[PDB]
């Protein structure tokens, strides 16, 4: 079967990969696009509509895998020989071959193989470590969820920033799944410092694990809500972009055009943000589907604001609709933004005061709370007065002598070439480690693409639900105000989904002609849901008309 | 010793060789039963397992010793096109270990 996607775009399925509100077995399938290839989740009736065509040996191979793991236990316990590593390597080859089979993932996880991978983490043999990484990559190919679990157990272990980078780079190389695989943007996504990358990676792992395990149900609701919220918040923060924030279908009355929980969701998310001592009184006063009044919501908002990152909430919309200097800057990171903007402006008096103040303020290690880094873009992009240039070089040098993480941040900024164009010891400072920019770029782009994948997939899945993740408005709005490319992705996704559904409905209707009488309300509901989506989440009337 | 001196647990290897012998027996059983696509898919999975077994370096002596060559040749004469391609990939993966196996395999493949 050939799928007409666009004027030049066409598509066709490849194979079934997996299974799973329906409560029935399902199937996720990849689809090659001829004009990359896309991935989708379908349902068995929709499979029969669109993709009609697509034992005890499992038990035998499971016994083989269990016994093999048992033997490998000793094969690793005796790691003191040149033959020891080689025998373990052969065992690893057999394993990674076996785990490339779908059913073998559950066996390996049930085999406690996390203990094996843990024993492989401490491998002084780089060959053994990379082989374990290859095994994990095969496991990810088998199933992303099991790979997430294994890498989490690895994460389940303040470590050395170099050790942190080693582990994170290994995980990025291993877990570059087809989902993690994505199209390069070609447009400038700004620099991402290190600790932000580590934190966001941890959050992303949480989100992926929860999403895979999703399928009382309130547990799943809370898990998905918390994961999506934390991820969106962290991505906005590390990006730092939060500081900047008729007919639907026609080109007689339309029945669908003629017809808050999300506020409570934000409230519950922040109440969860409160610690046990902090959250307990509010929960007791309350005593997932709580019905309240507007005054009650105002009281809860005041109680939350009355105690203590807080400025980030102060920059939200729910607040609208319903050594002391360092602590002060912590309470208002917008003051740090103001300081950076003040330095982000000629006269030598203002810039001289800025340079002297930064130098005399960095002397206190209390800047650990402050990011102190966002300005680093113009300090190298712009600066060239002799004294000014020397001051800028010395400032970069002081930053390098402070933190190797900030040193890596300047390394991504490529200060080597500029300080070579210069009053030169900063070039030698940049000549400390030059083998991490690829890691920075790869990790940053991959993470951003993964988040975009998560949101797009969630919307597609909701399309059948027809029923709110926190802060999701913020992310899609920022992405809405890139938008050509992601809009192309969105329209392609919608086209495939609706073509599959329409063929399913047609196949169903072909059985009995009495179907149309019930058919009409289905279209009513679908068009209503699409109209709601467009109304809430799309600024440009042109964009809504295109969708 | 004079030019480069530095360059100078097989129970599991032989066990996997015998296990692959049993697997080839079962695979030929499926090949004789290759009239239903379920057993054909199972045979494809078995062939994948056979290739993974072939992925070893030093055990080529056992791999030929189990007489897998003639079974593989028969598999090449099977009308399963996808399975034929898979078996070809497996033989190619075998080729790096030794040449004589490839030579004999294709040579017998000619006399059909």
């Amino acid at each position: 079967l050939m799928v007409p996607l666009g004027p030049r775009l066409q598509a066709y399925p490849e194979e079934l990969i997996r299974q799973r509100h329906d409560g029935h077995p399902e199937y996720l399938i990849r689809w090659s696009v001829l004009k990359e290839h896309i991935l989708m989740w379908l349902s068995a009736p929709e499979v029969y509509a669109n993709c009609p065509g697509l034992e005890v040996a499992m038990g035998e191979m499971e016994a083989d895998v269990q016994a093999l793991v048992r033997r490998a236990a000793r094969q690793l316990a005796e790691s003191g020989t040149p033959s020891l590593t080689a025998a373990v390597l052969h065992t690893i080859h057999v394993l990674s071959a076996y785990a490339s089979i779908g059913p073998l993932t559950g066996v390996f996880r049930e085999t406690g193989a996390l203990d094996l991978l843990m024993h492989m983490l401490c491998n002084p043999e780089p060959q053994i470590r990379r082989s374990a990484g290859k095994m994990l990559q095969a496991l990810a190919a088998h199933d992303a969820g099991s790979r997430a679990h294994v890498l989490l157990s690895l994460s389940q272990q303040h470590m050395d920033f170099d050790s942190r980078y080693t582990l994170l780079e290994l995980f990025a190389e291993t877990t570059s799944s087809e989902e993690h695989c994505m199209a390069f943007e070609g447009i400038h996504l700004p620099q991402i410092p290190g600790k932000l990358l580590f934190s966001l990676v941890k959050r992303y792992l949480c989100v992926t694990s929860l999403l895979d395990q999703l399928n009382s149900r309130g547990q799943r609701e809370l898990e998905f809500s918390m994961a999506v919220g934390n991820l969106i918040s962290e991505l906005v923060r590390s990006m730092g972009w939060a500081r900047n924030l008729r007919s639907i279908f026609q080109p007689y009355p339309l029945p669908y055009l003629q017809p808050t929980q999300a506020e409570w969701w934000e409230l519950l998310f922040f109440i969860k943000k409160l610690d046990l001592c902090e959250q307990q009184p509010i929960f007791q006063n309350l005593w997932g589907e709580i019905s309240v009044s507007v005054e009650m919501a105002e009281s809860l908002l005041q109680v939350l604001s009355s105690r203590f990152t807080l400025n980030d909430l102060l920059n939200s919309q729910i607040y609208t609709k319903y050594r002391p200097l360092l602590k002060r800057l912590q309470q208002e990171t917008q003051p740090f933004l103001l300081l950076l903007r003040t330095l982000d402006a000629p006269n030598k008096t203002l810039l001289l005061s800025v340079l002297r103040v930064i130098t005399r303020l960095l002397d206190f290690p209390e800047a650990m709370v402050l990011p102190w880094h966002e300005v680093l873009e113009p300090c190298l992009n712009c600066l060239s007065d002799s004294e000014i240039v020397q001051e800028l070089t010395c400032f970069l040098h002081r930053l390098a002598s402070m933190h190797k993480d900030y040193a890596v941040v300047l390394c991504c900024l490529g200060a080597k070439e500029i300080l070579s164009k210069v009053g030169c010891e900063l070039r030698d400072l940049v000549t400390e480690c030059e083998k991490y920019a690829q890691l920075y770029s790869n990790l940053t782009s991959s993470i951003l693409a993964g988040c975009i994948q998560m949101v797009l997939g969630q919307i597609e899945d909701h399309r059948r639900t027809h029923q709110n993740i926190p802060f999701f408005d913020v992310f899609l709005r920022h992405l809405c105000q890139f938008w050509p490319l992601f809009r192309e992705q969105l329209c392609r996704r919608t086209c495939l989904f609706y073509t599959i559904r329409a063929q399913a409905w047609s196949r169903d209707i072909a059985e009995d002609h009495r179907r149309l009488l019930q058919l009409c309300p289905r279209l009513n509901r679908v068009l209503r849901h699409e109209q709601n989506f467009a109304d809430r989440f799309l600024p440009d009337d042109e964009a809504a008309q295109a969708l | 010793y004079a030019n480069c001196p530095g360059l100078l647990d097989e129970v599991a290897m032989g066990e996997m060789e015998a296990d692959v012998q049993a697997l080839v027996r079962r695979a030929a059983r499926q090949l004789a039963e290759s009239g239903t696509p379920s057993l054909t898919a199972a045979v494809l999975h078995t062939i994948h397992v056979l290739s993974a077994y072939a992925s070893i370096g030093p055990l080529t002596g056992v791999f030929r010793e189990t007489g897998a060559l003639d079974l593989l040749m028969h598999m090449l004469c099977n009308p399963e096109p996808q399975i034929r391609r898979s078996a070809g990939k497996m033989l190619q993966a075998l080729a790096a270990h030794d040449a004589g196996s490839r030579a004999h395999v294709l040579l017998s493949l000619s006399q059909q």
